[PDB]
C-alpha cells in the first residue's frame, strides 16, 4: 500500500 | 445523541483522556457528541476528531484486508462454507457505518459553517479520505459514484488550498498526500500520484526557508511521506 | 444471545477468522455463543476462549491503569472537575462487566462439566484471574471477598494440578505463575509469591527430562515468566 | 507490575 497523512495536522 | 446530557468541555476533556488510555471507539463517540453541540470546531478539536475516527476505521481497514485476503485465497482451494464471506462483510458493514457517520458530520454541518481556508480544507480533506476508505472495499454499482466522491472533495479541498495557503502548510501537504494516495490506490491513476507527490514536494520545499524551526519540522515531516511514496511508486 | 442462530462450528471457525484480524471483541463474542451452545469445549475452544477474553480485558485494564495514574495525580494539584474520575469508572464498569461474564460462563455451566483434570484446572484457574482482575480496581467494602474468591479458586485449581498433573504440564505452570502474582500484586504476600515461583520453577527444572522437544519449549516458555517475576521480586 | 500466564496453554 501507499503512506497516508497522519490524523493530526498543524 | 447518548453525549447529549454531557457538557461539549467535558466531551473534549474525555476525548484526550480516552487517547491517552487508546479509547479511540470512546474517543471518537466523545468528539461526535462535540460536535453534534452545534458549535465550530476549533484547531485542536478537528485534530481530536480526526485521531479518533482515523484510529477507529484504521482497526477496521487492517481487518478488513486481513479477511478479505483469506477469502481471495479461499478462492482460488478447499470449500470451507460461506462463514469466510460472512464475517468479512460483517467487519465492511462496520466500516461503512463508520465512514458513512463521519461523512454525515461533515455534511451536518461541519463543512457548511466552515469559512476559513484552515478549517475547510480539513474538513474536505476528511471527506475525500472516508469516501476513500468506502472506496476501498466498494464493489457494486456504486463503486464509480464512490471513487467520484472522493475526487470531488479532493478537487475541491486542494483548488481552496492552493488559493489559501502557502505551499508547506501541514494541511495543504497531508491534503496532496492524501490525494495522491487516492490517485495510486483507487483510481488507476498512477502517473497523476508520481505527479502530484513530485510538485507538492518541490514546492513545499522551495517554501521552507520561510518558516520557523517548529513549523519546518511539521512541514518536513509531511515532506518525507511523500519521498517514501515515490520511493515505493518509481 | 444474539449468536443464538449461529451454528456452533461457525462460531469456532470466525473466532478465528476475528483471532488473524486482531478483532478480540468479535472473537470473546463468538466464543461466548460457542460456551453458550452448552457442550463442553475442547483443548483448542477453551484456548480460544481465553484469548478472546484476556486481549479484551487487557486492553481494559492498561485504559484503567493510565486513567487511575491521571486520578491519582489529580489529587496530589488544581481541580479539574469530576471528568477524571467519571471516565476512570466508566472503564472500571466496562471491565467488571467483562470479568463478570467471563465468571458466568465458568459457572453457567463450565466448570461443573469439566471432570478432565486439564479442564477443569484451566477454567479453576481462569476463575481466580478474573476475580484477580476485579481485585485489581476494587476499593470497598467487598475487596476482600474478591480477593478470597480470586485465592479460593487458585488453591483447588493448585490442588488437583498437584494430584493430577506432572510439574511442567503448560496449565499447571500457568496457574502457579499467576496464583504467584495474585500473592505479589494483590495479596500484600511477597513472600508467599517468591516462595511458590521458586518451587514451581525448581520441580518443573526436574522433570524437563521426561518430555519430548516441542513439550519441552512449551514448559520453558513458562518457567522463563516465573524467573523473570523473580527478577523483579529479589 | 509482574508477568502473568499468555492465554493459550498447552
Ligand atoms: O526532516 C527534514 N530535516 C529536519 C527536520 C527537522 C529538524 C532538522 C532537520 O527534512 C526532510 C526533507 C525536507 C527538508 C530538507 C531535507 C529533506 N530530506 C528528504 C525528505 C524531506
Ligand atoms: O528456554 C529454555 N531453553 C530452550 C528452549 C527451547 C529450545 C532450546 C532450549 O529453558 C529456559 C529455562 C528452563 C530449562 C533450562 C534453561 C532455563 N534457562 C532459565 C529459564 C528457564
Ligand atoms: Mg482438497
Ligand atoms: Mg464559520
Ligand atoms: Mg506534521
Ligand atoms: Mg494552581
Ligand atoms: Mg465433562
Ligand atoms: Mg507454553
Amino acid at each position: 500500500r501507499s503512506h497516508s497523512s497522519p490524523a493530526s495536522l498543524q | 445523541g447518548a453525549m447529549g446530557s454531557m457538557e461539549r468541555a467535558s466531551l473534549i476533556q474525555k476525548a484526550k483522556l480516552a487517547e491517552q488510555a487508546e479509547r479511540y471507539e470512546d474517543m471518537a463517540a466523545f468528539m461526535k457528541g462535540a460536535v453534534e453541540k452545534g458549535e465550530e470546531l476549533s484547531c485542536e478539536e478537528r485534530n481530536l476528531l480526526s485521531v479518533a475516527y482515523k484510529n477507529v476505521v484504521g482497526g477496521q481497514r487492517a481487518a478488513w484486508r486481513v479477511l478479505s485476503s483469506i477469502e481471495q485465497k479461499s478462492n482460488e482451494s478447499e470449500e470451507k462454507g460461506p462463514e469466510v464471506r460472512e464475517y468479512r462483510e460483517k467487519v465492511e458493514t462496520e466500516l461503512q457505518g463508520v465512514c458513512d457517520t463521519v461523512l454525515g458530520l461533515l455534511d451536518s454541518h461541519l463543512i457548511k459553517e466552515a469559512g476559513d481556508a484552515e478549517s475547510r480544507v480539513f474538513y474536505l480533506k476528511m471527506k475525500g479520505d472516508y469516501y476513500r476508505y468506502l472506496a476501498e472495499v466498494a464493489t457494486g454499482d456504486d463503486k464509480k459514484r464512490i471513487i467520484d466522491s472522493a475526487r470531488s472533495a479532493y478537487q475541491e479541498a486542494m483548488d481552496i488550498s492552493k488559493k489559501e495557503m502557502p505551499p508547506t502548510n501541514p494541511i495543504r501537504l497531508g491534503l496532496a498526500l492524501n490525494f495522491s494516495v487516492f490517485h495510486y490506490e483507487i483510481a488507476n491513476s498512477p502517473e497523476e500520484a508520481i505527479s502530484l507527490a513530485k510538485t507538492t514536494f518541490d514546492e513545499a520545499m522551495a517554501d521552507l526557508h520561510t518558516l520557523s524551526e517548529d513549523s519546518y519540522k511539521d512541514s518536513t515531516l509531511i515532506m518525507q511521506l511523500l519521498r517514501d511514496n515515490l520511493t515505493l511508486w518509481t
